[PDB]
């Protein structure tokens, strides 16, 4: 399962 | 023993050519089992391993959905990036991303990580304890700070330390059946003359699982990189892989020369001899 | 811009026997940025049903990849990868040793 909280740069 | 689950996403920009391509994929250990490509059919995230096939609708709805806003969080950062570094719209540029767990042998968890990369090079990684950044340079103490600001890895962590492992031994028990087995290698040993006076000696280690290998030769139960051909760990395609070793030795001092083997899936490390 | 030239391998899944089913591996890995192109040969010219995993790196951020394809091995028949990169002055022809 994958992160639901990617942020970008 | 010990095990794990990673996320490798790349990113590259197509100036002149419109949207960059993404993909990613998801591996448990050394086994591919989710991919997403921009370019593919289905604009979905897709199984790759038999085992995961047996999960629902609503998983798939929600990795797509997922794998959509990394997409789109690497679409934001390609233009972000160049912008930090003003680099002109001519030329392509390259994002990774990589996360993932390790758990143990008692499938608790080991450790989580978080490393990524511009033009092939690290631009930030989470640190080893989860909590904190480090930063390339001065255009990713940018991106430190916002990060810092948000606090992104308090949330990031919790992921890697529950969320992660949890899906992880799903996934170990639903593909028990190809995801915890060790294959030992099968070795076998080749002879190759080059002249009156020398010969090759290659030691070949086939259809093992997992990756992870050492194949070292000695003589006369020295350590011996001198002279020592080593191939880079390949994989068969049928999900096993394999590997050689060669040495060129002096003709009839073959018997002084041994290749040693050791892997996860066998007892005790072997010991091999061309013997006639 | 770090750039890697592509590390090659030729090779078979299963040690090749003549007129027995088997796949013939071009492994390319080690390299910097993405872009590369890759063909199976068979005596010099392309075989169009060759298929390829999906993009990943190492530990280093390098790239990998396997391409592959369905053969029967014969006596006469010559198989080859040929590797494009913007690293390589000119395309790499790596040839198929039954022996490696
Ligand atoms: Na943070």
């Amino acid at each position: 399962l994958l992160w639901a909280g990617p942020m970008a740069v | 023993g010990s095990h794990s689950m990673r996320y490798f996403f790349t990113s590259v920009s197509r100036p002149g050519r419109g949207e960059p391509r993404f993909i990613a994929v998801g591996y448990v250990d050394d086994t591919q089992f989710v991919r997403f490509d921009s370019d593919a059919a289905s604009q979905r995230m897709e199984p790759r391993a038999p085992w995961i096939e047996q999960e629902g609708p609503e998983y798939w709805d929600g990795e797509t959905r997922k794998v959509k806003a990394h997409s789109q969080t690497h679409r934001v950062d390609l233009g972000t990036l160049r912008g930090y570094y003003n680099q002109s719209e001519a030329g392509s540029h390259t994002v990774q991303r990589m996360y993932g767990c390790d758990v143990g042998s008692d499938w608790r968890f080991l450790r989580g990580y978080h490393q990524y990369a511009y033009d092939g090079k690290d631009y930030i990684a989470l640190k080893e304890d989860l909590r904190s950044w480090t930063a390339a340079d001065m255009a990713a103490q940018t991106t430190k700070h916002k990060w810092e600001a948000a606090h992104v890895a308090e949330q990031l962590r919790a992921y890697l330390e529950g969320t992660c492992v949890e899906w992880l031994r799903r996934y170990l028990e639903n593909g028990k059946e190809t995801l915890q087995r060790t294959d030992a290698p099968k070795t076998h040993m080749t002879h190759h003359a080059v002249s009156d006076h020398e010969a090759t000696l290659r030691c070949w280690a086939l259809s093992f699982y997992p990756a992870e290998i050492t194949l070292t030769w000695q003589r006369d139960g020295e350590d011996q990189t001198q002279d020592t051909e080593l191939v880079e760990t390949r994989p068969a395609g049928d999900g096993t892989f394999q590997k050689w070793a060669a040495v060129v030795v002096p003709s009839g001092q073959e018997q002084r020369y041994t290749c040693h083997v050791q892997h996860e899936g066998l007892p005790k490390p072997l010991t091999l001899r061309w013997e006639p | 811009m770090i750039q890697r030239t592509p590390k090659i391998q030729v090779y078979s899944r299963h040690p090749a026997e003549n007129g027995k089913s088997n796949f013939l591996n071009c492994y390319v890995s080690g390299f910097h940025p993405s872009d590369i192109e890759v063909d199976l040969l068979k005596n010099g010219e392309r075989i169009e049903k060759v298929e390829h995993s999906d993009l990943s790196f190492s530990k280093d951020w390098s790239f990998y990849l396997l391409y592959y394809t369905e053969f029967t091995p014969t006596e006469k028949d010559e198989y080859a990868c040929r590797v494009n990169h913007v690293t390589l002055s000119q395309p790499k022809i790596v040839k198929w040793d039954r022996d490696m």
